[PDB]
């Protein structure tokens, strides 16, 4: 319960808040009254079981506001975040279970730019975030996404830049990526993913990569097709084989292999020359290639394997490591 | 505006649809079989709210594809369903497990809300498919041109009452829930999709056999079954009408005409199942009136028309919609000509869109009603009041130049033609064609390229029994000047008409040439020919003063229908600004409502007078015309008297509160004395008089009242309960005209914003009180142009507010500085209208400079 | 973030010369500003 | 709270004032009795 001149000045100077709570009566109502808010963050149970929302309809006067998250549980959207979203960028929407009806309503946000569907339990696109004209950054993380054919919808879309499934059922990735174009940060792990077609790999502008906790199988040559590439993982994942032409894409900054199959690290890790952190644990390895020190961004912390892999390597070679 | 590959075309629909009421919700089936013309793998379905869980695509017998396509074009409301292998061609079925949502926009499958009795303030599941709204519910071929028959299957909860377009065969319990059931009807016939309609709510039955035998049937909520029950009487008279009319059965086993709370669109043509707005459609025996009867009749047999012209042959596309609705407009008026020839419609509705279609085309954006159509949002911009009006027009003029028999035969004929298949307005054409012989078609072309109506010069040449003369066709201008610098020319089919007999024309021409000659055989050496009859012909006949005098006689007693004399009026009206002598004529044809007892003539003639003294206000001297509307009201007011008269109908009541209302305007001394007297009256209490005098009582008594009537007036509209009692007495209240007493009843209407959104007829009246008060109110309201923009954003209300504000200026300057005022504060909805008033605004002012100054010559000799 | 309107009244004070409408929310450019000529800097900042 | 001498001399001397208000009444009245007076960023609830 702040006083007035506080308020005044707290309306005048407070740029984010983050309020968490039980009841619902708990939130403060001064809070409305901010003025220059911009990130706006709820924890806690916003269902007032019906006619709900009498609450946050404060949101109408908060214009100034650019972010909101609702980590609450809400069965249903509030009209009142629908009518404050023409300015808005970010819904960080965190359901732990709960199920969210979309209702078409995110088509009444324009200007938003980053959308976050998280615990939400979609089980499908909603089919209405392809209405939006300028996100750039989506997020589906644990909606048990069981075919997700839907994606296509996003070649509409052109100011997209990160697609982001980080937990789900997919089992078989849709061809329909390649008319894909735009997209660079595909984060798409921990997934029940068999194989990985050559159609993700018609993209040419994929920067990070996160094909890992799946069950991959092999990898096709077409990854050293991608020139863009930085940052890939294949971690827990059943890959025999490395391909040699993967070593063909430069500019990796970071290569992550955890948990992986009995292998052999090509000598062509000598066209490395970005590389600067490297795992190769939970693999059956016995010979390390020389060519890691050519590697110049190379440090001893930096690659991360077990003590008896980077003892067969040569021991000037492991002091240059160490002296890193 | 792409229309649609049409890669495969639909055949049967099978739409296990099922309403999820209390949370908004909506699932399906969409199991459609259909047949794959075009071997692609990829299919187009047109939806836009709909998200689909599942597709399968199975061919003939094998098993399906599944589905590998999702592409949702949301902005064009596009879904593509492709598939990982060719389709190639033969028929499938495609089953699409899908999910949509009860929307609150009044659009596709809706929620309208509802009050029980006891209250609740329910909501209801309701469809209406205009254009591009069927594909919003549920995902097809949103085409008119795509024709299909339908299996509409739905999930109801059982107390819930459910509709759709056929009947009723089967009622099977729903094995997930036994709360609901599962109602599947009948196989529908070909039909479009925007036309499928299906309802869920709670009503009660009320059903009335036919002759025929189908069972016109009513569902008002709360049974309030008396309310829809002279509806019921009128279609079971004109469904019958129609049958034996054009000989063609009626395609519905099952006819139904639910009324909805607050439809928000009015009424909507559907196959079986034609939804109504509840005030349009129920009436109360004590709380309504015969005209409310007439409007009600005549509002439920045009979708009944709707019914044949439209379900059975639809519009090819949406550029011929104008038809649809226009042609069986004027059906609808013939079928009431037919159930109630005591209510003699054709008088009211040659003033119900005959005068705006005539004032309308006057004026600029007057774009022909026939306008290319490749988007179904152009429909909403080419759709004006002009498309329904001049429509009608042409169409009942088609009906005169053919003959009522031959234009059966047409219809009857090109109903059996294309029964079932899209038609264009071609076929239509090449129809009428065959079965009379005369090129309709050759009309239709010219009607559909240019834009407005004719005029002729008429001549004057009785050689013995010849009344010979040469009509000249050219174009028609507001002014008087039109642009002619195409061929102004046209080939209208006035339908000359002998006086002799009022309704019988013994001598008709179906002359369609600029120049031409007449063949006749003269009865009287004054026949007072009445060219046209009854304003058959949608035109602007300009007589010569020859002719004029030659009639006057005919228009002084009732020996001319009153229709001829009331579209005479109309005409010298127009005409004073293109026609010559103008005034001069217009006080002679004022000398014959001296005898005239028919209300219509006496509001459009009201309405021009009224039009007339507004527009004197520059010039001032109105002591002069309203003196000129006193000398025409004194055998009226004498004839009516004031009181209530023995013997008076509710047409009666009406010429009451006119007169008294336009007599008040004039100032009386001895009526405006009897007025306050009635005012004292019933502000004491002692002898409180009918509504329907009292508010015309109220004008007058302000008319020439000081502000103390004011705060009674206000105070009266404080403890009045009744809505448009309240809206009649503050109309009537903005018409004071002490400048103290304008500027503190414009604030007032500030504060009479009290009505929901009458606000804007309230300051339209209080504009329209007063002629150098309505500009005073056009500064006020420049000074709130912010407050009436917040009140109405971009609505036919502020339209139809500043079109009023508007329309009583005459002088160019102010034209010039309202225009640039239009400019600074653009309102693109009603931006055509804007211009449309500004121009009106200059013609008025080169009117005033054409006879103004001379009117009062006039007077000199009228008091002489 | 309140609404305002010029009303005119802008047109008034012909001596201004640095004018600007910080978050108030006008959505169209006022008319009153054009007929003064002394203005110098101009701002409409957060006005959507 | 103020007094006369003061006044004078923020009559001659004065040139800028700032004032921000919690309500209304907490503005004096005697800031309009300056003449010197050329800035005045007030901030408050003015709407009144």
């Amino acid at each position: 319960k702040i006083e007035a001149p506080a308020l005044a000045f707290l309306r005048e100077n407070l740029r984010a808040l983050h309020i968490k709570f039980t009841d619902i009566k708990e939130i403060p109502l001064w809070i409305y009254s901010l003025k220059t808010l911009e990130e706006l963050h709820l924890t806690g149970n916003l269902s007032a079981e019906n006619n709900r929302y009498i609450v946050i309809d404060g949101l109408r006067e908060l214009k100034r506001l650019k972010v909101l998250r609702l980590k609450s549980n809400l069965s249903k959207l509030p009209q009142v975040v629908t009518d404050v979203g023409v300015h808005l960028q970010k819904l960080s929407i965190n359901n732990e279970g709960t199920k969210l009806i979309v209702l078409n309503s995110l088509k009444k946000m324009a200007n938003l730019t980053e959308l976050e569907l998280i615990r939400c339990d979609l089980e499908r696109i909603p089919h209405s975030i392809f209405s939006l004209h300028n996100l750039q950054e989506i997020d589906l993380k644990d909606n048990n996404l069981k075919t997700i054919e839907e994606i296509i919808s996003f070649q509409h879309l052109h100011r997209l830049t990160c697609l982001k499934l980080w937990y789900n059922h997919i089992a078989y990735i849709p061809i329909q990526i390649g008319n894909l174009t735009n997209l660079e940060r595909l984060y798409l792990n921990r997934n029940k993913i068999e194989k990985i077609p050559t159609q993700l790999f018609y993209c040419r502008k994929l920067r990070y990569l996160d094909l890992s906790h799946n069950n991959l199988t092999f990898l096709p040559a077409d990854i050293g097709l991608l020139q863009n590439l930085q940052n890939l993982a294949i971690t827990a994942n059943r890959i025999e084989t490395l391909p040699p032409e993967l070593f063909q894409c430069r500019k990796l900054r970071a290569l992550h292999l955890g948990n992986n199959v009995l292998q052999s690290l090509p000598s062509r890790v000598g066209e490395l020359t970005n590389l600067t952190q490297i795992e190769l644990r939970g693999n059956r390895l016995e010979c390390l290639p020389v060519e890691l020190g050519e590697c110049p961004l190379l440090k001893r912390s930096g690659l991360v394997v077990e003590e008896d892999l980077f003892n067969t390597l040569p021991p000037e070679v492991k002091e240059r490591l160490w002296r890193a | 505006f792409e229309r649609l590959p049409a890669d495969v075309s639909p055949i049967n629909y099978s739409l296990c649809l099922k309403p999820d009421l209390l949370d908004f919700t909506f699932e399906g089936k969409l199991e459609a079989a259909a047949q794959v013309r075009q071997a692609t793998n990829q299919i187009v379905m047109n939806c836009a709210d709909i998200d689909i869980i599942t597709a399968s695509y199975a061919p003939e017998g094998d098993e399906e594809i599944h589905a590998t396509g999702f592409n949702y074009q949301n902005e064009d409301e596009k879904v593509t369903l492709s598939f990982p292998s060719t389709l190639q061609t033969g028929t499938g079925t495609l089953k699409i497990d899908f999910v949509g949502e009860l929307n609150d926009k009044m659009k596709g499958f809706y929620r309208s809300k509802y009050t029980t009795p006891s209250g609740e303030v329910r909501y209801a599941a309701v469809t209406q498919f205009e254009a591009t709204d069927a594909r919003r519910a549920f995902p097809c071929w949103d085409e008119p041109a795509i024709k299909a028959t339908f299996d509409i299957s739905l999930v109801v909860p059982k107390d819930r009452v459910a509709l759709s377009n056929m009947n009723v065969i089967d009622r099977k319990p729903y094995p997930d829930d036994e709360n609901l059931v599962e109602v599947k009807f009948a196989r529908t016939p070909v039909m479009s999709t925007y036309l499928v309609a299906f309802v869920v709510g709670e009503y009660d039955f009320v059903e009335t056999r036919s002759k025929d035998g189908v069972c016109v049937r009513v569902y008002t909520p709360v049974g309030k079954a008396e309310q829809g029950k002279f509806a019921l009487e009128v279609a079971a008279k004109t469904l019958p009408f129609y049958k034996d009319y054009f000989n063609v059965p009626y395609p519905l086993p099952k006819i139904d005409l639910i009324a909805i709370a607050d439809f928000a669109a009015g009424a909507m043509e559907n196959w079986g199942l034609v939804t109504y707005r509840e005030t349009a459609l129920l009436i109360d025996p004590k709380n309504s009136c015969s005209s409310s009867r007439q409007w009600v009749a005549l509002v439920v047999g045009h979708e009944l028309a709707h019914q044949w012209f439209g379900n059975l042959v639809t519009m090819e596309w949406w550029t011929h919609l104008w038809l649809n609705e226009g042609f069986a407009s004027w059906i609808e008026y013939l079928c009431v000509d037919h159930c109630f020839p005591e209510y003699d419609i054709w008088t009211q509705f040659v003033s119900a869109d005959y005068t705006r279609a005539q004032e309308l085309d006057a004026l600029d954006n007057s774009h022909p009603i026939e306008v290319s159509v490749g988007h179904p949002s152009e429909v909403d911009e080419i759709f004006d009041a002009i498309s329904y009006s001049k429509g009608a027009s042409v169409i009942r003029m088609l009906h005169d130049y053919i003959g009522d028999k031959d234009f059966k035969k047409g219809m009857n004929m090109y109903l059996t033609k294309f029964q079932q298949k899209n038609a264009a307005t071609e076929d239509l054409w090449e129809s009428l064609e065959n079965a009379s012989g005369k090129p309709i078609a050759a009309v239709m072309n010219t009607w559909t390229k240019q834009m407005g109506f004719p005029l002729i010069y008429v001549e004057a040449e009785q050689v013995e029994d010849d009344r010979l003369l040469r009509l000249s066709q050219k174009k028609f201008c507001a002014g008087g000047a039109y642009v002619g610098e195409d061929c102004p020319q046209w080939m209208v089919p006035i339908t000359i008409s002998t006086s002799e007999d009022p309704n019988q024309a013994k001598l008709k021409i179906l002359m369609d040439k600029p120049e031409m000659n007449v063949v006749l055989k003269n009865v009287k050496p004054d026949q007072w020919v009445k060219l046209n009859l009854g304003t058959v012909g949608f035109y602007r006949t300009q007589y010569s003063s020859a002719m004029l005098e030659s009639l006057l006689p005919g228009i002084r007693d009732l020996s001319l229908p009153p229709v001829d004399r009331l579209g005479l009026q109309n005409d010298l009206f127009s005409l004073a600004r293109a026609g010559i002598i103008s005034t001069v004529e217009v006080l002679k044809v004022m000398e014959a409502f001296v005898n005239e007892p028919n209300y219509t003539v006496w509001s459009d003639l009201s309405c021009n007078l009224g039009i007339l003294s507004t527009l004197l206000s520059h010039t001032d001297f109105y002591e002069e015309i309203q003196e000129f509307v006193k000398d025409v009201f004194s055998p009226i007011g004498e004839r009516l008297g004031w009181d209530p008269k023995p013997g008076e109908g509710h047409l009666d009541a009406l010429l009451r509160g006119l007169v008294l209302g336009k007599l008040g305007k004039a100032g009386h001394k001895a009526t405006l004395e009897e007025a306050r007297r009635r005012f004292k009256d019933h502000v004491e209490g002692k002898q409180i008089l009918s509504a329907d005098l009292r508010s015309p009582v109220y004008l007058t008594v302000l008319k020439h009242g000081d502000g103390t009537t004011l705060d009674i007036m206000l105070k009266l509209h404080k403890q009045a309960d009744m809505q448009e009692e309240k809206n009649r007495i503050e109309r009537v209240l903005g018409a004071t005209l002490l400048p103290d007493l304008i500027q503190k009843v414009l604030t007032f209407a500030l504060s009479e914003e009290v009505r929901p959104q009458d606000t804007v007829s309230v300051i339209g009246g209080v504009a329209g009180g007063s002629k150098h008060g309505r500009k005073a109110a056009w500064k006020f309201i420049k000074d709130n142009w912010e407050e009436l923009y917040n009140r109405y954003q971009g609505g036919f209300l502020i339209s139809r507010l500043i079109k009023l504000s508007v329309e009583g200026f005459a002088v160019d300057k102010m034209a010039g500085e309202v225009k640039a005022f239009f400019e600074s504060h653009p309102a693109p909805s009603a931006e055509r209208t804007i211009q449309q008033c500004c121009e009106n605004i200059l013609l008025n002012a080169a009117w005033l400079k054409r006879d103004a100054e001379s009117i009062h010559q006039y007077l000199l000799q009228r008091k002489a």
